C-alpha cells in the first residue's frame, strides 16, 4: 500500500500475520513495518482554512 | 431481470440503499402526521341517545349507524373527491373507520362537556350554559343568549343547511 | 428513550458523512478506485478517460450529499422557530392557548438546555375530583331575572349557591353575587328562590 | 390479512392498543408459553358521559403536573474541501476538474450558509435577556 | 450501451426521489398547523384574529 | 474528517449556554414575567 501520512511509532497490538489497521470507515489507520516488526499509525498531514 | 445490468451497477456503490432509506423515511412520517393530529383524545366519548340541545339540530354531523359509520357532510366529502416495477403503494396504517371514530369521539366530547374535556376529566355541562360561557369570553353578557336562544338556534340551523347545499351543489 | 429526537439528529448526520466517505471505495465503472493506481498503470490518454470516470461518479455523490443537507437543515431551522416561540410566549409569560404548554392549564414553565437542543418543564395545573350537582341558567326572585355576575348557580338539591365554574366552593346568593335583568317570562327553565339582600 | 401474508402469528379476536403497527389496522404483540398474535387495534375504553339538561359537574380538588417537551435546535457545522476532496494532491485530476467550472465551489458556498444559520438559530433561542440575572443567596 | 442506460434511469429516479423530499417537506407544514388548530380551535375557544 | 472533511466549532460554549438558562430560570423565579417586558 501507499499513501501520505506522518509515521509515528504506535502502541497497538497487531497479530503475528495481521499487517494492516483500518477505522469504522475503512480507512488505513496502521501499518507493519515489513522490515522491523514495528506497528506506525498515519496520521492525515494537517490541512485547513485560512 | 439482468443478472449483468445488476452487477454492471453494484459498482455505484450504496444508491439504492440511501434512495430505499429516504423513501422509507417519509413513508413513516406520514402515519406520524395523521396520528399527531388527529389521535389527541385519551377516550371514545359517546353522545347521549336523546338530543335536548336547547334547540340546536347536529344530525348532519354526528354519526348515524346505518352505514362506514360517516355522517353525512363526510359522506359528501368522500364523494366529491376522484405497476410493474418495484413501484409499490403502501397501504396508510389508520383505516378511515377508526378516523371517523376518532372524529366524533372529539365531536361528542366538545358537544357535551365544552372545553374541559381538553383539561382533563370531561365534566357534562348543559350547552345552553356552555354558549353562554362562550359567549361571556367575547365581551358580550350571557342575557343576550337566554333572551334569544331560539333565534340563535334558527340561524345556526340555516347555516348548516347552507353548508350542505354549497358543498353538495360545488366541488 | 425520551431523547430520541436529539439521537436522532446525531445519528442521521453519522449516516450521512459515513456514506459520503464510503463513495470514495467505488469503480463508477473505471479501472480501479485509486487514482495514483491508474496514473502509474495507463498513460495520459487513458488515465484521462478514467479519471473523467472517477470525477462524474464523485461529483455526483458529492451533489447529493450537499442536498441532503440543505433540506434537513431548513427542517431544523423550522423546528427552532418553533422553539424560539415556545420560549418566548411560555416562559417569558403566561399563555392562554391550549395544548401549546402541556396538557392542562397553563401556570409556568422552566427551561433546560441539552446538547443540540433545548428542553421544557411545562408546570400544569389540573382539575382532579368532581360532583353531579343540579344547575339552573337563572333564578326568579321578584319577577325579575336574576343571573351570576362571574359563576354558576348550583345545588345539592337543597339549598342554592353560586360557585365559581373551576373549584366548588358555594356562597350564598345575595344581591352582590348576581345582576338583574329582564323578567321571568322570557328565560327557558328558570326556577324560583329568594335572593338574600345585605 | 388486508396488508400482506402474514406468517407465524395467532389470530386473536381480542383488540388492544398498538404494540408493533404493520398498516390497515392490524397491530401484532408478543403475549401468552407465550407467542406473537395479531389484533385489530382499539383505539380506547369507549365512555358516555351523563349528560342532562341540568346536571353540571364541578370539581373540587386539584392536582399540579410537570410535563416535558424535547426540541432540536442545531446540526453539526460540516465543510467539505472541493478539491482535497474529490482528486486531494492530483494535478492531473486538478487541471481537468477545471473544465467543469464552479460547481464545487457553488458546493462550498451553500455549506457554508447552513453553518452560519446554525450559530443564528442558536443565538435566537438562548440570546433572549438583555442581562444576566442571578438568584438571591 | 447498458452503462448509458443504467446512468440516465438513475439519474431521472434521483430527480423524482427530489421531488417527493421537498413535497413531503410542505406536507408536514401544512399538517403541523392542521394540529395546532385543532388543538386550539376545537379543544378552546380562541381569540387570535382570523 | 481525513479529506478536507472539517467539522468546525460551534460559537456559543456549553458554559455560556448554560449561563443564559440560567439567567432566565433566576429571572423568572425572583420577577415573574416583567423582566420581559422591561426592567
Ligand atoms: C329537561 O328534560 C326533561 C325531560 O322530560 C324535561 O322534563 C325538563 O323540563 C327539561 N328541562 C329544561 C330546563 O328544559
Amino acid at each position: 500500500l501507499t499513501g501520505t501520512g506522518v509515521l509515528t511509532e504506535s502502541n497497538k497490538k497487531f497479530l503475528p500475520f495481521q499487517q494492516f489497521g483500518r477505522d469504522i470507515a475503512d480507512t488505513t489507520d496502521a501499518v507493519r513495518d515489513p522490515q522491523t516488526l514495528e506497528i506506525l499509525d498515519i496520521t492525515p498531514c494537517s490541512f485547513g482554512g485560512v | 431481470d439482468s443478472t449483468e445490468c445488476s452487477n454492471l451497477l453494484l459498482q455505484y456503490g450504496s444508491f439504492c440503499t440511501q434512495l430505499n432509506r429516504a423513501l422509507t423515511g417519509i413513508a413513516v412520517e406520514q402515519d406520524k402526521n395523521t396520528q399527531e393530529v388527529f389521535a389527541q383524545v385519551k377516550q371514545i366519548y359517546k353522545t347521549p341517545p336523546i338530543k335536548d340541545f336547547g334547540g340546536f339540530n347536529f344530525s348532519q354531523i354526528l354519526p348515524d349507524p346505518s352505514k362506514s359509520k360517516r355522517s353525512f357532510i363526510e359522506d359528501l366529502l368522500f364523494n366529491k373527491v376522484t405497476k410493474f416495477n418495484g413501484l409499490t403503494v403502501l397501504p396508510p396504517l389508520l383505516t378511515d373507520e377508526m378516523i371517523a371514530q376518532y372524529t366524533s369521539a372529539l365531536l361528542a366530547g366538545t358537544i357535551t362537556s365544552g372545553w374541559t374535556f381538553g383539561a382533563g376529566a370531561a365534566l357534562q355541562i348543559p350547552f345552553a350554559m356552555q354558549m353562554a360561557y362562550r359567549f361571556n369570553g367575547i365581551g358580550v353578557t350571557q342575557n343576550v343568549l337566554y333572551e334569544n336562544q331560539k333565534l340563535i338556534a334558527n340561524q345556526f340551523n340555516s347555516a348548516i343547511g347552507k353548508i350542505q347545499d354549497s358543498l353538495s351543489s360545488t366541488a | 428513550s425520551a431523547l430520541g429526537k436529539l439521537q436522532d439528529v446525531v445519528n442521521q448526520n453519522a449516516q450521512a458523512l459515513n456514506t459520503l466517505v464510503k463513495q470514495l471505495s467505488s469503480n463508477f465503472g473505471a479501472i480501479s478506485s485509486v487514482l495514483n493506481d491508474i496514473l502509474s498503470r495507463l498513460d495520459p490518454p487513458e488515465a484521462e478517460v478514467q479519471i473523467d470516470r472517477l470525477i462524474t461518479g464523485r461529483l455526483q455523490s458529492l451533489q447529493t450529499y450537499v442536498t441532503q443537507q440543505l433540506i434537513r437543515a431548513a427542517e431544523i431551522r423550522a423546528s427552532a422557530n418553533l422553539a424560539a416561540t415556545k420560549m418566548s410566549e411560555c416562559v417569558l409569560g403566561q399563555s392562554k392557548r391550549v395544548d401549546f404548554c402541556g396538557k392542562g392549564y397553563h401556570l409556568m414553565s422552566f427551561p433546560q438546555s441539552a446538547p443540540h437542543g433545548v428542553v421544557f418543564l411545562h408546570v400544569t395545573y389540573v382539575p382532579a375530583q368532581e360532583k353531579n350537582f343540579t344547575t339552573a341558567p337563572a333564578i326568579c326572585h321578584d319577577g325579575k331575572a336574576h343571573f351570576p355576575r362571574e359563576g354558576v348557580f348550583v345545588s345539592n338539591g337543597t339549598h342554592w349557591f353560586v360557585t365559581q365554574r373551576n373549584f366548588y366552593e358555594p356562597q350564598i346568593i345575595t344581591t352582590d353575587n348576581t345582576f338583574v335583568s329582564g323578567n321571568c317570562d322570557v328565560v327557558i327553565g328558570i326556577v324560583n328562590n329568594t335572593v338574600y339582600d345585605p | 390479512t388486508r396488508a400482506g401474508c402474514l406468517i407465524g402469528a395467532e389470530h386473536v379476536n381480542n383488540s388492544y392498543e398498538c404494540d408493533i403497527p404493520i398498516g390497515a389496522g392490524i397491530c401484532a404483540s408478543y403475549q401468552t408459553s407465550q407467542s406473537i398474535i395479531a389484533y385489530t387495534m382499539s383505539l380506547g375504553a369507549e365512555n358516555s358521559v351523563a349528560y342532562s339538561n341540568n346536571s353540571i359537574a364541578i370539581p373540587t380538588n386539584f392536582t399540579i403536573s410537570v410535563t416535558t417537551e424535547i426540541l432540536p435546535v442545531s446540526m453539526t457545522k460540516t465543510s467539505v474541501d472541493c478539491t482535497m476532496y474529490i482528486c486531494g494532491d492530483s494535478t492531473e485530476c486538478s487541471n481537468l476538474l477545471l473544465q467543469y467550472g464552479s460547481f464545487c465551489t457553488q458546493l462550498n458556498r451553500a455549506l457554508t450558509g447552513i453553518a452560519v444559520e446554525q450559530d443564528k438559530n442558536t443565538q435566537e433561542v438562548f440570546a433572549q435577556v438583555k442581562q444576566i440575572y442571578k438568584t438571591p443567596p
